């Protein structure tokens, strides 16, 4: 009866080796895809960094994007953050960001803008600005990477359909 | 494609979210924000301590423009100062795929395995929403589960909900462990586990691991794993994710589930913990008075539905306090619950396993289980006639050790005799050994010959005569 | 015009900008149009309970008004379908939706508006004076119930000055003018009702007609009159959905409301595939009895606030079938999870509570709910009449009887079916505790019962004594033994024994013992009674009971198994069978005791 | 019992290379089908993180 237990432990732990080496290959598996997706998501920030250095193309899309900041923000006054390059357009433009503020925030136009003498660490952004009321209490962390970063979570389900054909299990979506 | 596809579509749409940093109270559990734009009810936050470590929360009550946040992982360090909360913008949601089987979860979903994220699917909300009944069917299938005492007198059916009410101190994940492992039906294996254990100590961890690997199933499970040193607020999230992705796979993935909660008296506890945190109204014993609503949120999430072939069973294992039925806990799950199976102590005093009595078990889907084209029309009436001795062995037995053996008629005797047998050979059986119902209904006529044939009363003729005689 | 949301708390919303608002006017809130119901007024802002999901919810949404108070769309169509709590078809639902969940937000019409009715007028001719509560019209609903009344709604009076002719309409049309000072009033095939204001009535009666049920012991022992309430305690373990179902069954009822507030909810599709196929021959025959049901459905699961308005749509729609005059019969499914609910809501709205957290005012508010309840005579001149006779069923906590709620119901119920556990732990089924639970029509019913069968009443004592004596005896035979124990006293112990495992148990899956006619128990009983009573006699007159019963015998067995003849079988070849055996009985206790 | 120890004992690494071996061609499956579908879906990213989208809280 002893030898029947031993036999039995043996059995027990051969299968529990081989479901072991199952599991590791399952593993090795996934960490390769995700590896794979990661590798996929590098390029973006690369293309980005690049994209930001033609001021032609970049003057619009900062102004949209401190536009889009300010809208959701809802302040009459406000305080934005980054290289100071364009504080003359930005502020002289600002006149046209007043004048989207009142057609979309038509309740009045934006009282003024701020910019700090503070700045950001570029070695780690690629441009983009943060944006933050008078109070300096309320933010808008909307950088690029920032941005690219936050889509990084919602994308995956699309990515997936995308880079794969659909679950050929999944019946009703 | 395209109809999966125009549902993906949205996901390209990078929203910016704002953190505050106001942060103007703080007492227990819960923190009070102010100036805060526009609040969503029951939404998410990320709180960010002063050493950089960020815990998780959503808001719970919205007065004018101020929320009651609620955190999770405890208060202790928060800072007035220096704190920064930010808001996801939509409520508490969870990625989901059919990779998941085979990996380990912690209380809060994330991979404990080593193993990357889940390359989600898509995401849904935890608490999901209920179903309407008209799209509902009740299951009129049987399982087998190879343990004798339930698979002759209280049968289990594909879609059912039955609790295992027990006691601390007992042999309660040996039965679990057993029933996993002898699942079949009564005749592929699609039978998928979620099993999600919350408050445990770390020995039932390990030994679930253990068994689940010595069976060749752990890559056809999943684990949801909340031991005792992980924050209490935090418990009662598992149960919600572990449903929520049984209920994904059984209806969008046409699979089997089998899910086993453990210990409902730690989320119960966990409940009544973070319920007087506040000053909400108590109800009996301290529970929170919506309790019952709550816990119905909880199992309400089983049975079929019309067009998925897919299915969901539900095996809750409950730790009564005191040994008592009337205790709050038990008796909303039995308000609940379609039937229970019961464990007692004497039973497993005296060395019986499965220790299960069966007096106070009971299951309302045996009618429609048991029939014609699954079993033989005797096993109903077999049952009832081995409740009716065995009560009536019970009792002659307490009265006999009252007075004596001097009163006790033949047919007490005979009850008696039939109870010791029964006790001792009908219910034991091996941590390894199967019981088909053929055989161990066959096994079970073999006790009742030794009564005389004409007392037999809620069997039917027929049954006496085609059966008793061999 | 428009108020926006100034503070929520999970089902609770507080408003703000509501001036004109009232108290208790429905409202609908959120972008998704949800319903509630406005409880207290401060000032601008106005406590709001919300009848659905409130999850995401935020500060600044639009809050609208109605006017109008809740209320239940009455008229054709109502019946053989399935609605929720609020008064929504739930198969149109899942129809349009092509979903398995309710998606919150979905409005749909009460009544289906594309199908049409062959109506027929009434006999009202124009330039005639009409008032509230009188027909002007049959309309043709099903084959089980041939005539469905159309009404002219409460509290509309004049003469009539246009009617619709006979023909075919969808319930949109206007089919019925009525000309009051000014000619202002239109009426199509439906209207609608506050439900929180019960229906008028002419005046109320004493009802005096037994509500048979099927059921041997309920039958005999504790009656329940067509007209009254009743009350069936229990402790999650007694099965007290067998009799639902058996009286929802096989009861003589025109119509019957089920209504489900906070159910496990797998019942409801058990019913609703269940009925479909088991006919009844009340009138013609064969007709299926899905067609004379309503489902009123609310599982546990589904918000908290509609188990509050459930009961109340089901109550209001039993009240307007019995206008018709046509005896319907509304049950319960669990009073407590109301009160649980109405707890809930006192609470978090921040009062003070009252015996057992429960508020101030449950007492009052079940005892007006259970008013309504009563036979009555209609409201109109074809001055027919109609009964309703509800049956709650409670479910205490600890499985005792002493909470709140039960107290509160047992004073204003005039019967009790207590349920107890143990003997439902045996199989022994209709577990019912003959030891408390009681009656109260007995006395009024004599006037059918000597009409029908004088002789019943002092058997059911006779019953009741033996049952009592038995159980009297039995804590001394327990303590004592059967040493110091007379004959008679152990015959009294048989034939109770007798009883309790041949007059008290019914199972309804066995097609003789599904459902015992009057008659039928009349005679068992009856039988019973003579088998003890002779019994006793020879006893009396000198013998050896021990050597007596064997002797007896056959006739005890045959006196046990009286039960099985078929229910139905001739109606008096069974009574003539009783007869039989009887007198074959009572010769054998002639010769064999000698 | 030694010698159905060592029976399975030298068939570890047997197992190892069976598995190894079984699971190749879909690994370099994976790198194939990365490198075909790569260059669009980084133009769908950057297209999608550079467009801006105005708005404003529909309450206010």
């Amino acid at each position: 009866g002893n030898f029947k237990s031993k036999l039995k432990k043996a059995m027990l732990s051969q299968q529990i080796t081989k479901s072991t080496i199952a599991n590791k290959m399952r593993l090795k598996v996934l960490s390769a895809r995700e590896q794979s997706l990661d590798g996929i998501f590098e390029e973006t920030k690369e293309k980005l960094s690049g994209i930001a250095n033609n001021r032609d193309e970049y003057k619009p899309i900062l102004q949209s994007l401190i536009v889009e900041a300010l809208l959701k923000l809802l302040e009459p006054k406000a305080i934005v953050k980054a290289l100071e390059r364009d504080v003359d357009l930005i502020e002289s433009m600002k006149d046209d960001i007043m004048r989207e503020y009142g057609e979309k925030a038509q309740r009045a136009p934006l009282e003024e803008i701020v910019i700090s003498n503070d700045y950001l660490n570029k070695d780690l952004v690629s441009g983009g600005v943060v944006v933050s009321n008078a109070s300096d209490k309320i933010e808008i962390n909307n950088t690029l990477e920032e941005r690219l970063k936050l889509l990084s979570e919602e994308a995956l389900p699309a990515i997936r359909l995308e880079l794969y054909g659909p679950s050929k299990t999944r019946k009703f979506f | 494609f395209a109809i999966n596809k125009k549902a993906v579509e949205q996901g390209f749409n990078v929203k910016p979210r704002l953190n505050y940093n106001t942060v103007s109270g703080v007492n227990g559990p819960l923190v009070i924000l102010e100036k805060v734009k526009f609040p969503r009810y029951n939404e998410i936050v990320n709180l960010t301590l002063p050493d950089g470590t960020v815990r998780q929360g959503q808001v719970l009550e919205i007065r004018g423009d101020r929320a009651i946040v609620q955190v999770f992982e405890g208060t202790s360090g928060i800072d007035v100062k220096k704190t920064t909360v930010e808001f996801t913008g939509e409520s508490l949601r969870i990625p989901v795929s059919e990779d998941m089987l085979g990996r380990i979860f912690d209380g809060s979903g994330r991979p404990i395995d080593n193993g990357p994220k889940v390359f989600a699917e898509d995401y849904l909300d935890i608490n999901g929403s209920p179903i309407n009944p008209y799209a509902r069917i009740y299951p009129e299938e049987m399982i087998s589960t190879g343990v004798s005492a339930i698979d002759t007198m209280n049968s289990i059916a594909r879609g059912q909900k039955i609790p295992i009410f027990s006691a601390s101190g007992l042999p309660h994940n040996e039965i679990a462990a057993q029933i996993c492992r002898q699942a079949g039906l009564v005749r592929e294996e699609n039978f998928s586990i979620v099993f999600a254990a919350m408050g445990v100590n770390l020995e039932t961890a390990r030994f679930f691991k253990q068994d689940f690997e010595e069976n060749g199933s752990l890559e056809r499970t999943s684990l949801f794993l909340n031991l005792a040193n992980d924050p209490t607020i935090e418990r009662i999230i598992t149960p919600r994710l572990a449903l929520t992705t049984a209920e994904y796979l059984a209806y969008q993935t046409e699979r089997h589930v089998l899910t086993i909660l453990t210990d409902m008296s730690s989320y119960a506890d966990a409940l009544r913990e973070v319920s007087a945190a506040r000053e909400e109204v108590p109800g009996r014993r301290g529970y929170p008075g919506y309790m019952y609503t709550d816990l119905s949120t909880i199992y309400e999430r089983a049975g079929r539905v019309e067009g998925r072939n897919g299915s969901i069973t539900q095996i809750p294992i409950l730790t009564m306090p005191n040994d008592d039925i009337t205790h709050p806990i038990p008796d909303l799950t039995g308000y609940i619950t379609e039937g229970q199976i019961f464990v007692d102590r004497q039973l497993h005093n005296k060395g019986i396993y499965p220790p299960i009595n069966v007096l106070p078990s009971l299951s309302r889907l045996m009618k429609s289980a048991i029939g014609e084209g699954m079993t033989r029309k005797d096993h109903g009436d077999v049952s009832n006639q081995l409740y009716a001795k065995y009560a009536i062995g019970k009792d002659a037995a307490a009265m006999k050790a009252v007075v004596g053996e001097e009163a006790l008629s033949i047919e007490d005797k005979l009850s008696l005799e039939f109870l010791e047998k029964f006790e001792k050979t009908f219910i034991t059986q091996g941590a390894y050994e199967d019981r088909t119902v053929f055989e161990s209904l066959d096994q079970a006529w073999s006790l009742l010959r030794i009564y005389p044939k004409e007392m037999l009363n809620r069997i039917s003729p027929k049954i006496l005569d085609e059966f008793y005689d061999r | 015009e428009y108020g926006a949301i100034y503070s929520v708390s999970g089902p609770v919303v507080i408003a703000e900008n509501m001036i004109g608002c009232a108290m208790y006017e429905l409202v609908k809130v959120g972008h998704d149009n949800l319903v509630g119901e406005v409880i207290r007024i401060d000032g601008d802002k106005a406590t709001i309970q919300v009848y659905e999901e409130t999850a995401g919810l935020t500060v600044g949404d639009p809050v609208l008004r109605t006017g109008k108070p809740l209320s239940v769309e009455l008229g054709p169509g109502l019946m053989e379908t399935i609605y929720d709590g609020i008064q929504r078809p739930l198969k149109a639902i899942k129809e349009e939706s092509q979903s398995i969940y309710i998606p919150r937000g979905i409005d749909t019409p009460a009544l289906d508006r594309t199908i049409k009715w062959q109506f027929t007028p009434g006999k009202f001719q124009v330039g005639d004076h009409i008032s509230g509560g009188d027909i002007y019209g049959s309309v043709f609903e099903n084959s089980l119930i041939s005539s469905h009344k159309i009404l002219l709604p409460p509290r509309s009076r004049g003469t009539i000055t246009w009617i619709a002719p006979a023909g075919e309409y969808t319930l949109d049309e206007k089919i019925l003018e009525v000309e009051f000072d000014g000619k202002k009033s239109d009426f199509t095939l439906y209207h609608t009702w506050p439900v929180r204001v019960p229906r008028p009535v002419t005046e109320k009666l004493s009802a005096d007609y037994p509500l048979l049920t099927g059921q041997r012991v309920l039958d005999a022992l504790f009656p329940c009159v067509q007209g009254g309430t009743t009350c069936i305690p229990g402790a999650f373990g007694c099965g007290k959905t067998v009799i639902s179902q058996s009286l929802s069954k096989y009861s003589n009822s025109d119509a019957i409301i089920y209504v489900g507030c906070g159910e496990r909810g797998n019942e409801m599709a058990e019913v609703l595939m269940e009925f479909p196929e088991l006919y009844t021959e009340m009138s013609g025959t064969k007709e299926p009895i899905m067609k004379r049901t309503t489902l009123v459905a609310n599982t546990s699961n589904m918000p908290v606030a509609a188990r509050e308005a459930s009961i109340y749509t089901g109550i209001t729609l039993a009240e307007y079938f019995r206008d018709q005059g046509k005896n319907v019969s509304m049950i319960a499914d669990s009073s407590s999870r109301w009160a649980e609910a109405l707890r809930e809501i006192s609470g978090r709205l921040g009062e003070m509570p009252a015996d057992q957290g429960f508020p101030a005012y449950l007492g009052a508010k079940l005892a007006s709910f259970y008013e309504r309840a009563g036979k009555a005579v209609a409201l109109g001149s074809p001055d027919r009449t109609g009964s309703v006779s509800i049956v709650a069923a409670v479910s205490p906590a600890g499985g005792d009887f002493s909470d709140p709620v039960t107290t509160a119901t047992l004073g204003i119920t005039q019967v009790f079916w207590g349920l107890d556990k143990k003997l439902a732990q045996r199989k022994h089924f209709p577990s019912i505790n003959t030891s408390v639970s009681y009656s109260k029509y007995t006395n009024v019913l004599n006037k059918f019962y000597d009409s029908n069968y004088p002789e019943f009443p002092v058997l059911r004592d006779r019953m009741k004594e033996i049952l009592s004596n038995a159980e009297e005896l039995e804590q001394v035979v327990q303590l004592v033994g059967k040493s110091a124990l007379s004959d008679s006293d152990k015959i009294t112990l048989d034939v109770a024994t007798l009883i309790k495992e041949d007059f008290l148990q019914q199972n309804g899956y066995s097609t003789y013992d599904a459902f015992c006619p009057i008659w039928k128990t009349f005679d068992m009983m009856r039988a019973f009674i003579s088998y003890h009573d002779e019994a006793q006699k020879a006893v009396a007159n000198g013998a050896n009971w021990s050597k007596l019963a064997d002797s007896t015998g056959d006739v005890k067995h045959a006196v046990s198994s009286s039960k099985f003849f078929e229910p139905s079988r001739g109606e008096k070849e069974v009574h003539g069978e009783f007869e039989k055996l009887l007198s074959t009985m009572q010769e054998r206790f002639a010769e064999s005791t000698d | 019992l030694k010698e159905f120890e060592q029976k399975n004992a030298g068939g570890v690494g047997e197992l190892e290379k069976k598995a190894e071996a079984g699971v190749q061609g879909e690994l370099a499956e994976i790198k194939k089908i990365a490198e075909k579908k790569k260059d669009d879906v980084v133009k769908i990213l950057i297209e999608t993180v550079i467009k801006p989208s105005a708005e404003v809280h529909i309450n206010a």
